[PDB]
């Protein structure tokens, strides 16, 4: 889009001239002698006693014939582009321009450029060019809605882009003003405004003029006001945002509690060789509120992996690392009232896993018998009635065999 | 500086008493300012509860599955890549519809507002007076559809009260409701179109199939790394689609002025590829499929034609005709009464003349279980049936399946071919659906299911040529087909060599239709499919064995209807021609021929074209292929 | 004194490497430190869910009036 290359462009203008203000500064000697245009130059000292600060080294700044040359170009190609901006895009609206605090400051900026042009003299003035800041980053915050060159990314940058500018609206800011007195070096001044907004404050350099104490005052109050804003929107976004190893095996149900979960950890980590294997649990509803403080224990913290998914969404089945899964345990839910229901919910779930896995051992447990014959592919099928009944009714033939099956088929050393 | 905490040191209090004064400030400043932060805090806690060229999804409620369907084909042309989405939920939003909102691709594009239709603010805050269109689907998971329709009714009234100037896109679930929204530009029927697309697949097999890879924009690109022949061919003809373009400024047929339609239809695919379905002159607005080739095409017709590519995109091969450069085709042209059926069962209902019965068969005789004084049969056996029945397992008999018998019982099926139709409801039909229905020859109907072996042993499943299965069946989203994909797989164990065509919510449930575990190719298919995920295809269900092979569709296809008619306005209008939904005067209707070893000396399927358009006039859409692939 | 934000001023850089080590290692700190502060944030919020002679009242449903 052509529209996208004007914004770019004109936010490469913004920090070009803010540059050439730099190396304006920095190729600029007021030692050497100060003055308006050629007329007169003079030589200025600071007087601590003397009450009275001399202007002339802050109205005044010795410009260089190309560099102001370079400079009202890039001026009036800005204030070009942003007449095009303004006036391409009226809304229907004539009014309501100057108010908002984008067009005030690109006045400032440009025009005492064009006025130079008038007066000879006058081009070695000195103009808050450092401001074009806050343009260049209100261009970046326009152009970050068009394209990504990633959410909160996006605001982290521009908190970023408003620190490094507050940095340097007051570097260049002290610096300047401190050309009255004691004449500080860029670097200096860039050291001193990063141990002042970070509210350390060493005092080794301060200002010793009202005007560069009334401008320290001024931006820690702009401080105070500008980031707190940039801190409410990343508080948004991050609110906004808010809703390992190998050998591993899945467990597949439907509702986990706390009773089903202690009975597979007590049981499959009881043996020595299950001991490095993680459980990773795929349950479609949000974690019991007692699953949530075992799974807080130290011990079940690095094990036990808990996934909000269905087994029929393979996105989810992708996140349980299924295909190197060990072994996928598709468990039965008992205390729901529709137990057909229920079964074709474990026969879809073990299609799924054979589906997306189909080298992965299913172990499946299956409530009614007539559902059995589907997931007869599974390595390993129990069906809950078959066992219960014959349980039962071998138990009016041999008393309490439910009791030599049950401590037959659990893995204990004898020592109770 | 000082309650700025940066404390430069160079003024500093030399006395104790300015020292003491400002102890106690920086104090007292700690012991005021927490009691306006904590106010503004409360404030804040409570306080907490773009561009041009928009298109606004008014819904109920929106999920995941229905939210992807819509970005996939909306965002799948390149005119509308500028245009961002407003989604009029009146419900919280769902959480994974926040996942993928958060998403950078979809965060500037969807816009979720929650409000209601009916409220001229919340019109208001999706600017739907500027939107390009709205689209107000219905709801498929609630229980009450009649319920259900009456809303979307009425957001479409809201819309419309609203925002005059702005084409409706409704989605209609009962046809009883159709016409209180026949104002809106582009309406679909959810029962209509399924029912049909039902019956057709006993007539035409994989019509569902052959309707679905149309109405879905893909390039074809699908299995082109297969090293399957089957895999290759078929995912590249899945990209055809249905495109318009005037006679006179078409490469495609221009040259063909004056000729007939039959003319132009075979040498444009000799040629060019491109099948001329049908054309809509400039006088009228009815769009004719195949007018037949008495008709001569004229300058200013409008040509629907299937093709991969537009032919506005279709540069490459006019470029690539560039690089190189059976009779002819003419250049120019109890006996059953056949009227219309008396009691429509709802208003807008397509009059089709359709084969009836010389005498409005009584209620008693509509049923195979019990006996009645004309006849005491009591199951299929008893009837003695000369051809193969047709097995519906619906739950309630509605207007929906009314429209399942009409397309069967047409005049212009064969009438040696009528297979008899056994309707088994679990609900007893009204009156008013045997009404619409008593005047069709051999229609019946019993009480039973699919889940139970007994009811359709006495339907006649022994001798059935298809078993229709649309019975209706929860927070896991996709196990609401749990129930339907379970009772067919049952019925395919036990009879393996019967035919099933099944409805399905989710397309993603069509692996399950006929589940081969213990199968290698079957499950090789899945990492086929993941490949075109990965690809970014919308049709990766494409290659499974059931939807390939018509058993399995999914009613998400009528939502890619929809929204492929923001940008072919026609499409509706030519798939309910396909289906004969509605019946234009002069407008051909979807057939299917049978290629036996008589017909083998025709080597290629250009040849045939040639022979039925020199001949009968016929202008063949696909080829149903079947091969022996052994399990 | 420095990275607590005290500053007092009474050892401070005096050549320019020195003055630009402190701005870069505050800087560091801001975008080090917060990063630890949010981990512990989100393990706090997931954290989140006497004498003698007393009697018990084990009820199913509490309510004022009962209590
Ligand atoms: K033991
Ligand atoms: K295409
Ligand atoms: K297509
Ligand atoms: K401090
Ligand atoms: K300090
Ligand atoms: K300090």
């Amino acid at each position: 889009r052509s529209s996208l290359r004007i914004r770019l462009f004109n936010f490469s203008l913004k920090l070009l001239t803010c540059l050439l203000y730099i190396v304006r500064v920095l190729l600029d000697d007021p030692a050497l002698g100060i003055g308006c245009w050629g007329c007169p130059k003079q030589n200025y000292s600071f007087n601590d006693s003397s009450s009275e600060i001399n202007w002339a080294p802050i109205l005044w700044v010795e410009r260089k014939m190309t560099l102001w040359a370079i400079q009202v170009i890039v001026a009036i190609i800005s204030f070009l582009e942003t007449m095009l901006l303004i006036y391409l895009s009226y809304k229907g609206n004539i009014w309501e321009q100057i108010f908002r605090v984008s067009f005030v400051l690109e006045m400032i900026n440009t025009l005492p450029f064009i006025i130079t042009i008038f007066w000879p003299p006058l081009r070695n003035l000195f103009i808050p060019v450092f401001l074009n800041c806050w343009l260049a980053k209100h261009a970046l915050e326009n152009m970050i809605n068009d394209f990504h060159r990633s959410a909160m990314f996006n605001q982290v940058l521009i908190l970023f882009c408003t620190l490094l500018c507050l940095v340097f609206t007051g570097t260049c800011g002290i610096q300047h003003l401190e050309r009255a007195g004691e004449n500080l070096s860029l670097l200096t001044s860039f050291y001193f405004c990063i141990v002042t907004f970070s509210t350390v404050g060493y005092g080794d350099v301060t200002p010793k003029i009202w005007p560069s104490q009334l401008l320290v005052v001024i931006m820690i109050c702009v401080a105070l006001v500008v980031l707190p804003l940039q801190f409410e929107e990343l508080v948004y976004l991050w609110m906004e945002r808010q809703k390992q190893t190998e050998k591993h095996v899945v467990l597949c149900v439907s509702s986990l509690k706390i009773d089903l979960l202690m009975d597979f950890l007590n049981e499959f980590y009881a043996h020595p060789r299950l001991q490095d294997y993680y459980v990773v649990i795929l349950c479609p509803t949000e974690m019991d509120v007692q699953v949530r403080r075992v799974l807080q224990i130290p011990l079940w913290s690095q094990r036990v992996i808990y996934l909000q998914g269905s087994a029929l969404k393979d996105q989810d089945l992708m996140r349980a690392k299924m295909d190197n899964g060990e072994a996928c345990f598709i468990l039965s839910s008992r205390n729901e009232v529709d137990r057909t229901a229920a079964d074709h919910q474990t026969i879809l779930r073990a299609w799924a896993v054979k589906d997306f896995a189909p080298n992965c051992p299913l172990y499946v447990q299956i409530l009614k018998p007539e559902n059995k014959f589907h997931v007869k592919f599974a390595d390993h099928v129990v069906c809950e009635e078959e066992c219960k009944y014959a349980m039962l009714a071998l138990n009016c033939i041999c008393p309490a065999t439910s009791t030599l099956i049950t401590l037959l088929v659990h893995t204990s050393r004898g020592q109770e | 500086v000082t309650f700025s905490t940066v404390g430069y040191g160079d003024v500093t209090p030399k006395i104790w008493p300015s020292q003491l004064l400002v102890v106690i400030m920086i104090c007292v400043a700690l012991v005021v300012l927490p009691l306006q932060f904590e106010e503004l805090v409360y404030l804040w806690m409570e306080r907490q509860k773009q561009t041009e060229k928009h298109v606004v999804l008014c819904v109920s409620s929106l999920k995941i599955d229905l939210l992807m369907d819509f970005l996939n084909e909306f965002y799948a042309h390149p005119r509308l890549q500028d245009y961002y989405v407003v989604i009029l939920c009146p419900t919280e939003m769902d959480v994974q519809v926040r996942r993928v909102l958060q998403i950078p691709l979809w965060s500037q594009r969807v816009i979720y507002l929650q409000g209601s239709a009916l409220k001229d603010q919340d019109l208001m805050r999706a600017k739907m007076d500027n939107g390009e269109a709205c689209f107000i689907l219905s709801s498929r998971n609630e229980v009450d559809r009649t319920a259900a329709d009456h809303q979307t009714i009425l957001r479409a009234w809201a819309v419309k009260d609203f925002a005059p100037n702005c084409p409706l896109y409704v989605q209609i679930l009962k046809p009883e409701n159709k016409f209180h929204v026949k104002f809106a530009d582009h309406v679909v029927c959810e029962e209509e179109c399924k029912y049909a697309m039902l019956a057709l697949n006993c007539i035409c097999p994989a019509t569902s199939t052959l309707i679905t890879l149309l109405v879905h924009t893909s390039r074809g690109q699908e299995g082109q790394e297969s090293p399957e022949q089957w895999q290759r061919m078929y995912g590249r003809c899945s990209g055809n689609e249905v495109y318009h373009i005037r006679m006179g400024d078409s490469k495609f047929f221009r040259e063909y002025e004056g000729k007939s339609f039959t003319y132009a239809a075979f040498h444009a695919h000799k040629k060019y590829g491109v099948c001329l379905i049908g054309l809509k002159r400039e006088d009228n607005k009815s769009i004719l499929l195949n007018p037949g080739p008495r008709h001569i095409l004229a300058a200013s017709d409008t040509c629907f034609y299937i093709n991969i590519t537009k032919e506005e995109n279709s540069a490459f091969i006019f470029k690539q005709e560039e690089k190189r450069k059976i009779a002819p085709v003419l250049e120019l042209a109890v006996e059953y009464v056949k009227g219309y059926p008396p009691n429509s069962p709802y208003i807008g209902s397509s009059p089709t003349l359709c084969h009836l019965l010389p005498v409005k068969a009584p209620f008693c005789c509509l049923r195979l279980d019990k006996g009645c004084k004309h006849n005491s049969y009591e199951d299929a056996k008893a009837y003695g049936f000369k051809n193969k029945l047709i097995i519906v397992s619906a739950e309630t008999a509605g207007n929906g399946l009314y429209n399942f018998i009409v397309p069967l019982r047409a005049y212009y099926r064969s009438r040696k071919e009528l297979n008899p139709i056994v309707l088994l409801l679990d609900n007893k039909p009204d009156h008013h659906f045997l009404e619409a229905i008593c005047c069709f020859p051999m229609v019946y109907y019993m009480e039973g299911s699919v889940d139970n072996l007994d009811s359709l042993l006495q339907c006649g499943i022994i001798y059935a040529d298809n078993l229709v299965v649309v019975d209706k069946e929860a927070e896991e989203d996709y196990m609401a087909d749990a129930k339907t994909i379970v009772n067919v797989q049952t019925m395919f164990r036990l009879f393996p060599s019967l035919s099933i065509t099944t409805e399905l919510t989710h397309p993603s449930n069509m692996r399950f239709m006929q589940f081969r575990a213990k199968d290698s190719y079957s499950l090789a298919l899945s990492k086929l499919e993941k490949r075109e995920r990965e690809n970014g295809s919308n049709l990766a269900f494409m290659f499974r064995l059931p939807f390939a092979a018509g058993r399995v569709f999914s009613i998400s296809m009528l939502d890619t209807l929809l929204y492929q008619s923001f940008v072919k306005d026609y499409m509706i209008t030519i798939t309910r021609l396909l289906l004969g939904l509605d019946t234009t005067p002069g407008s051909g209707y979807l057939c299917a021929m049978k290629i036996t070893e008589g017909d083998l000396w025709i080597r290629t399927y250009g040849r045939l074209f040639q022979k039925l358009c020199s001949s009968s006039a016929e202008i063949p859409i696909g080829i149903y292929r079947t091969e022996s692939h052994v399990f």
